[PDB]
């Protein structure tokens, strides 16, 4: 229905960690799109929706056409720093999967660690994902049943294990995480953020000049909003093996490839993380 | 994934049947009840309670009266009082849909998580390595039946293994932690 | 994999952008970004090389062939770069902007049932949200942040800033149509947030930019050839530009607080070029100085070794741009007080300014020269003063007075290089200022101007000194 | 010039004379700024001794032994028993930075040689039980950081990291 | 008269490989037809098919040679490399939605040009929703690979 | 008993002349056989001292040594630099492990104080210069392994996994 | 009597020598074992998309083809992928010339321009009933070679 | 303005003396650097006139003969019998390219009259014998690319280039 | 220049002294890796001329000769019953192979003369009566292989491995 679009803005102002914010995003980029048409007196003619606000607003009285971009760019970043404000993090279902999840693998007699690991910048995992990326241009990498952004297992575990190869050769890198003639030693979880400071999604910005560009003749900024992880969240995930000499290389590793990027875009210090904890529980 | 509104609890997701799928569980019963000196009358009962309803799509434990699904199928749904509690126990509701919007719905609801292998020399993404998998979302129930005969070591097997028998790893990616499962035993369950 | 060398750096007014455009925003505050750093060290990497491979070959590249040079150390779509930016300040946590309360509500009573522009001015200390419907009402608040007073009459007095400020002074309101006032105050509250957000100019921002080299890209062809290019193009970066805004008007202006190399055999021939500057008692030392780190490239440094690869592409003089540093032009002066320096630039480079009206007359040359030098100006062809003039005196042919001829410009058969100098919105400024400081209070003021592809043998003799006499008046 | 003194975090009790600087200098790398602790240093391959408290060196890299670091020399008791060491500021794994480096710092160490009599097998410790973090708030953090009661009355909001940050290893043989 | 998705497909990439004469904009094409079956399952189909008419840019010119192209096999999508890009993926999927007369084309045409007209294309989108996903991405699947085959790798 | 020698195998070889012992039993814990050097060390939090190489504790656990155990008693003038651990094999940062140990042992690792009067400034050093990959299998490899060049031929795995194993970091200064 | 087996004897022969480096016979080997299952569960017209979607069909390698019709001395090249992809391209479209199921003329016309390769795809639509049915034994055949004559990575 | 000159490569050596301008302009199409040569022109329909291989037009789209388009014009003593025409470079077969064209030019094809008295009927025929790629590499290659043997030296590529690339449908008739 | 002698293996000790130089070089080609001989040549077309046995030259492609492929110039004396060959390492016939060459080997192979008057009816010949590879390891195995009485009591493998391995065709005069 259409109503759903007209109220979806409201909707994520009010429910705020409750709705479905893949569902939500995606159902307010079809909103973005037609800007234009949503505008033409389809505001619901309700006084609650953000659309009512580019009714008074005159950006360009001479052309309508301009007029309407600027302010769907303006709505675009009032979109973005919407979901940066309202939807924040609730840590206590993670904490719940997580610890229920240990319960399990202790049943099947793993060795686990725990490890949480808090973002020292603005993070950016998954950009090539597809979570805003109807907006935005790009994504985050978002797991929407638990709504949470996340790292992917595979994501932590191929950091690892590169860090592993050009720290002791490929043929012990293999040896604790398998070739195609093995299977690895070590299994490894997603990264859920379990706590926050403050807001979890914050607004940055990308703008190539000379980006494929052959000159000066040719510079043109592009303005890339986007969404990115804030600073000061913490992302818990286990690991947990059975062979009790796989041990030593991982929990050897971790503390350092956190210091290098473990996300997107880290060669301008974007996807920094901070070993906060680690807890070995080996099995007796 | 849902999005409802004019609801009083929130949900960001919720459980979806088809009435085929439970033609076929309820198919599953009757067969093996034939077979076999069993009969789960309790889950039958219930399982035909709702396939009554079979031809509209219904709630079992929700006001939800309209909704998105998987933020493309717009569906009018109506209640129904049956309240399975024991399979779908954190209070998640279950909507049971009619068999040709539900196959839509069913479809998009899994995970494709787009993987790629990075060219350790260069630190870029390989050529030709880049594709998807399709997980099916956490807390997916499946039914299925064990079946035994006759034998003495079918005994000791129902009652020992398939008594202390609660996880295991089903499938592929083991290494990326996407494999657990718990069994549940509908002789406890409903 | 390795650390490769830090650098404690400072900057002046940095006028850093975000999302919002602005320094702070709701969110976060981030005065120096490491994607500008990166992104202007490229910039600069590209001049010095066509400045390299001009003063020896005549001959000028395209970015995209220089950026698919450098790309083993830069990194491109085909390869990770090969060094990691990494921007610590000191005191730079989480802050944000917070605006606690807004007394609204009597200024939307002035607007309802009309159509009014909402003008805001925060001089004489209050906010004062003016009416273009001749309406004024002050405005009380209490913010996160707090100005300073030195920064409200900076903005005052730096007729630059207090024009880029014209885009988050105002609104144009329309409430003949049903208004209501939870709306109106949403939108004037986003209105003065964008306005007070323009205030957080912090003067003397250190920080520590360090620098990453990845050891796995060993010598691969000309690693370090290109590696120590690169270093020292990142060098020139902090020693002739600054970061975010305006920085071809003098904010953002970098300065080498101290340097520490960790790769000796990589960069101990930058450590000493950098401590020869934690230190400069005279400008001409200075100018010397630069100078020197110019020329010890131009021939001291390795060679022309891979400017003889198939790689790089000639321009094309005239569908292309590019820039490259002449180091004839490097004025340099003492400063003794910034804010008054940043704010007569704009006397120095304003077609009507108590700084150029007195060192070029007639004014055609005049527009010319800022058409030629300072960057995108908007033209007219309305009154007379396009017609032939300015058409004329860029013109590459056609006379012998103007000191300045654009390659591809041509009386009425205006091909490409018109439609760039007089359409083309996005055209950086060749003239351009920085201040520098060392540790003492020695303050100058390095004014330069870079070397276009587009000129048709500029008159060196002539502007170096009119860019002589512009650094006199504004200092 | 400039010297660090490792006072490790452990939940005993025999650090009680152990800085032969209280504050001495105005510079402190681990802070207190209304948010929690800042710049906590982890040093692995290392195993307390909390009977005579001393990092004992183990090849092992999985011991981790947390603590703050304070300014001063040890006690007038040393030249036998820290392992002093001058670093350039980026060998230290800080956790939670807030601040920079002064690019070159000398750190004094509690260090035991191993004592090879045993094997010397080792045990994680998590310090839990607040009397001990409260017992130890006043013994460090407010005999360092009289900042304490001065500004600072969220000192649950410390203590909660206390109880959850400064885990360690011991070979509680 | 039934067409299969393959032979739709094959239908269909004619026409708009003929109409793209500047190879950028097929080598844009291509990549277009390679990512954006896997959004339009990622994120449904009518947020995506709104994605393509807006990154199109429809102009109200080009949008005559889109129009065109259901005719007149002597059309041309004129415009950026990634406007017709996209307006040919575009013109890709309202065939589908044509030839398979899940929509009209005189309702599709208006929807597209007249603003009053698309929330009412929402509004039959959302109803057809389960019409048109069900064998869609197949057809998609079917351009990707003929992208990828008869147009060479940037 | 049973105790071990740690000597280290970084790229500038005084390799020659360290231990008195040279047999311990009839095995040690580093080996060579048919696949390549297995059971080798792997230090963290360490560097070495080339110039009269010995370890060097640091901090920074980014730094790291490799090298093998031969068995064998340094010199017998020491209790004063050499460190010795008694440590049970599990805690033991080993590489390519093909026979477990005694669990029970006792290492001797060239050790060196800090001297802690200028930076530790390390750099990573791996192997190349097949006259160094050479000297190498012939100055210790040889010392310990009268196998090589006389049971075998198969050099070639440890010409190659010399230049893929061991790889260190250095103080360089 | 099978003369399939012998048709497949032939193109082997040419794509076995048409392969220099040998990553692309073994590469080969892997398509030849893969896409005769793929063909036989999906069908011929999907499958024919995509090996021709993994080909690279530009008018060099296409050139390569052309001449491996008759040349004996062409060669294929290119990556490991693309080579496997076009080799099994040749073999299908070397069983669809002889037994006349396409033109040969009209084959090679086709695969010259570009606004023809649009048009062989039209026939091979039109005709995937047939070849479906037909090539069965042919690929088997092909399968059996390549599984023999060439080693595994 | 720009005009070049399109010649045969097959076996039947009639590549010695038959052609006129050397270079003349700064370029030939066919070009030559270290990955073999590049933008060799393929002309499909025509047969080869193995005597004097001129390109006889059969009606044939089997038939081809690929051969070299370099700078020039034809001996200065001909086009009563050759073809000529002006195509816009982006429609004419181009394999191997390496660069793009002036976007128009002219060529001049060496044509035989189609012989008809008595009937086309051709055979397909490659390179071969290395004596023939030897004399191919000293006549057309040696004059019209002098690099070759002075700077581009491994005319090994650019022999097993002419050995495979080069192949035509001959008369034999 | 690397460069290999081919010595044959009949049953009858016709390799007593033929051969003077064994290493030589760095490597061998014919090797004992765990798993017995290695890289062992089959030169087809060659029958054995045991009566001062070289390899009769025949041209039946169904007589063979295996044997090893030694690192070593023979007598220094040469041709006068020798053929000498250099090829790159493709053209050679290993069999169980291990290691790839370095595409550059001269080979020196036992020649003989034809002798065009006795009929040439040669007959495969099969090792056996292990006291004769009992003969053949001490002449063979461990004058050029030291790694019998250094390596393994395991001779038995390679031993059952001549056995195997090793036939050939012998002109029986």
């Amino acid at each position: 229905a259409i109503d759903f679009l007209v109220n979806i803005l409201e909707l994520i102002k009010e429910k705020q960690c409750n709705i479905n914010l893949f569902s939500a995003i995606s159902l307010t980029s079809i909103v973005y799109n037609n800007f234009g048409e949503f505008l033409s007196n389809n505001q619901s003619y309700s006084t609650n929706n953000p659309l009512l606000k580019y009714h008074i607003i005159i950006l360009n009285d001479k052309n309508k056409t301009k007029d309407v971009e600027e302010k769907r760019n303006i709505f675009k970043r009032e979109v973005a720093e919407l979901i940066s404000r309202n939807f924040k993090l609730d840590g206590e279902k993670v904490r719940n999967y997580f610890d229920s999840l240990k319960e399990v693998l202790k049943s099947l007699k793993y060795t686990i660690v725990d490890v949480e690991i808090t973002t020292r910048t603005r993070a950016l995992i998954g950009v090539s994902t597809s979570l805003g990326k109807l907006i935005f241009g790009s994504g985050i990498s978002f797991d929407p049943y638990m709504n949470l952004p996340y790292i992917p297992a595979s994501e932590i575990k191929g950091i690892v294990r590169s860090y592993i190869e050009g720290k002791l050769g490929e043929q012990e890198a293999e040896e604790i995480f398998g070739n195609e003639e093995r299977e690895g030693n070590v299994n490894f979880t997603d990264a859920y953020p379990t706590r926050s400071k403050d807001f979890l999604f914050v607004p940055d910005v990308i703008t190539p000049h000379y980006n494929g560009k052959k000159s000066e003749a040719d510079a043109e900024p592009r303005p890339v909003i986007h969404l990115t992880i804030a600073p000061k969240v913490t992302f818990r995930f286990l690991i947990y093996y059975k062979r009790e000499d796989v041990g030593k290389p991982i929990c050897d590793s971790m503390p350092i490839i956190l210091i290098r990027g473990l996300g997107a875009r880290s060669s301008v210090g974007y996807s920094l993380f901070e070993l906060r904890k680690i807890e070995v529980i080996k099995a007796a | 994934r849902i999005i409802e509104i004019d609801s009083a609890k929130p949900y960001v997701w919720v459980y979806v049947t088809t009435y085929e799928l439970l033609k076929k569980v309820k198919l599953y019963l009757d067969s093996i009840s034939q077979l076999s000196n069993a009969s789960f009358s309790n889950l039958k009962n219930k399982i035909d309670t709702i396939l009554a309803k079979e031809g509209k799509n219904i709630t079992l434990d929700s006001d939800l009266k309209s909704a998105i699904l998987n933020e493309d199928f717009y569906v009018e749904l109506e209640a129904l009082n049956n309240k399975i509690p024991s399979i779908i126990n954190a209070g998640v509701p279950l909507l049971v849909l009619e068999d040709s919007i539900g196959r839509e719905v069913i479809n998009r609801s899994l995970i494709r998580v787009r993987r790629i292998r990075i060219d350790r020399d260069k630190k870029v993404v390989e050529t030709g390595g880049l594709w998807s998998e399709e997980y099916v979302p956490m807390k997916t129930i499946f039914f299925s039946v064990l079946l035994g005969k006759e034998s003495k070591e079918s005994a000791i097997f129902a009652s020992c293994i398939l008594r202390n028998l609660r996880y295991v790893i089903l499938g592929g990616k083991e290494t990326i932690g996407k494999g657990i499962v718990e069994l549940r035993w509908v002789k406890d369950v409903i | 994999e390795e650390l490769l060398m830090s650098l404690k750096l400072k900057a002046l007014y940095p006028l850093t952008g975000g999302y919002n455009r602005h320094s702070i925003n709701p969110f976060y505050e981030e005065l120096v970004r490491p994607t500008e750093i990166k992104g202007l060290w490229r910039w600069w990497n590209r001049v010095l090389f066509n400045t390299l491979a001009y003063s020896t070959k005549g001959k000028l590249y395209t970015y995209e062939s220089i950026d698919r040079l450098f790309e083993d150390v830069f990194g491109s779509e085909n390869k990770k770069s090969a060094v990691r930016l990494e921007v610590i300040t000191d005191e730079g946590n989480d802050n944000r902007f917070e605006l606690s309360y807004v007394e609204l509500d009597k200024v939307i009573d002035c607007l309802r049932n009309y159509k009014r522009k909402v003008s805001l001015d925060f001089i004489d200390n209050t906010l004062i949200a003016e009416i273009e419907g001749s309406t004024k009402i002050p405005i009380s608040f209490k913010s996160n942040l707090d100005i300073d007073k030195i920064i409200k009459d900076l903005v005052h007095n730096n007729k630059l800033l207090s024009f880029e400020l014209l885009g988050f002074k105002s609104v144009e309101i329309d409430a003949t149509k049903i208004s209501d006032k939870k709306i109106l105050k949403e939108i004037l509250r986003d209105l003065i947030t964008n306005y007070l957000e323009y205030f957080n100019i912090k003067q003397e921002v250190t920080f520590t930019l360090n620098i990453y080299l990845d050891k796995s890209r060993e010598h691969k062809q000309n690693f370090e050839d290109k590696l120590k290019f690169a270093l020292y193009s990142l060098l020139v970066f902090i020693l002739l530009g600054g970061i975010g805004r305006k920085t071809s008007r003098g904010f953002g202006s970098l300065s080498i607080i101290d340097v520490k190399c960790y790769d000796n055999s990589i960069c101990k021939k930058i450590e000493d070029l950098a401590k020869n500057f934690l230190k400069i008692s005279s400008g001409n030392e200075l100018k010397s100085k630069i100078e020197s780190i110019l020329d010890c490239i131009k021939n001291s440094c390795i060679d022309t070794l891979y400017i003889e690869n198939n790689i790089l592409s000639e321009i094309d003089p005239k569908k292309n741009v590019v820039y490259f540093i002449n180091s004839d032009l490097f004025e340099v002066k003492r400063i003794n007080d910034k804010e008054k320096v940043l704010a007569n630039i704009y006397k120095a480079v304003s077609s009507e300014g108590c700084c150029i009206k007195s060192i070029i007359t007639d004014k055609y040359v005049r527009k010319s020269f800022l058409i030629a030098f300072g960057g995108y100006r908007k033209v007219e062809k309305d009154k007379g003063l396009d017609i032939g003039f300015i058409k004329n005196y860029l013109c590459e042919t056609c006379e012998t007075v103007s000191s300045f001829n654009i390659v591809d410009f041509l009386l009425s058969e205006g091909s490409f290089m018109s439609d760039y100098i007089l359409q083309y919105e996005h055209r950086n400024s060749l003239l351009r200022f920085k201040l520098i400081s060392d540790n003492s209070n020695n303050s100058y003021l390095i004014g330069y101007i870079l070397h276009s592809s587009y000129f048709k043998k500029i008159d060196i003799k002539y502007v170096r000194c009119i860019l002589e006499k512009l650094t006199y008046c504004v200092i | 010039s400039t010297q660090r003194e490792y006072v490790f975090i452990p939940i005993t009790n025999s650090i009680t004379i152990d800085v032969k600087i209280t504050i001495g200098g105005s510079d402190h790398i681990t802070n207190i700024d209304e948010r929690g602790i800042h710049n906590v240093l982890v040093i692995t391959g290392y195993a307390v001794d909390e009977k005579n408290g001393r990092l004992v060196p183990t090849l092992d890299p999985c011991d981790y032994v947390k603590g703050i670091l304070v300014a001063g020399t040890p006690q007038q008791a040393q030249s036998n028993d820290f392992l002093t060491l001058k670093l350039p500021a980026n060998k230290l794994y800080l956790i939670r930075k807030k601040g920079n480096i002064s690019d070159d710092l000398k750190i004094y160490i509690p260090y035991s040689s191993p004592d090879a009599r045993n094997s010397m097998k080792t045990k994680p410790v998590s310090i839990s039980d607040d009397t001990i973090v409260n017992n130890i708030i006043k013994e460090v953090f407010d005999k360092i950081y009289n900042i304490t009661q001065k500004e600072k009355v969220k000192i649950e909001k410390v203590k909660e990291d206390i109880k959850e940050l400064f885990s360690y290893y011991a070979l509680e043989q | 008269l039934y067409e299969e998705d393959y032979k739709l497909a094959l239908e269909a990439f004619k026409k708009v490989f003929n109409a793209l004469t500047h190879y950028g904009a097929k080598q844009a094409f291509r990549s277009r037809a390679r990512d954006l079956v896997e959004e339009i399952y990622n994120s449904g189909f009518i947020p995506t098919f709104f994605y393509i008419i807006s990154k199109a840019e429809l102009n109200s010119d080009s949008l005559d040679s889109l129009i065109s192209l259901f005719s007149s096999d002597n059309a041309i999508l004129r415009g950026s490399d990634e406007n017709v890009s996209y307006s040919a993926y575009l013109f890709i999927i309202l065939y589908y939605l044509i030839k398979r007369g899940i929509i009209e084309q005189k309702f599709l045409i208006q929807a597209l040009r007249c603003e009053k007209t698309r929330l009412d294309l929402i509004d039959k989108l959302y109803n057809l929703a389960p019409i048109i996903s069900a064998k869609i991405r197949t057809y998609l699947l079917a351009i990707k690979r003929l992208s990828e085959a008869l147009i060479e790798a940037r």
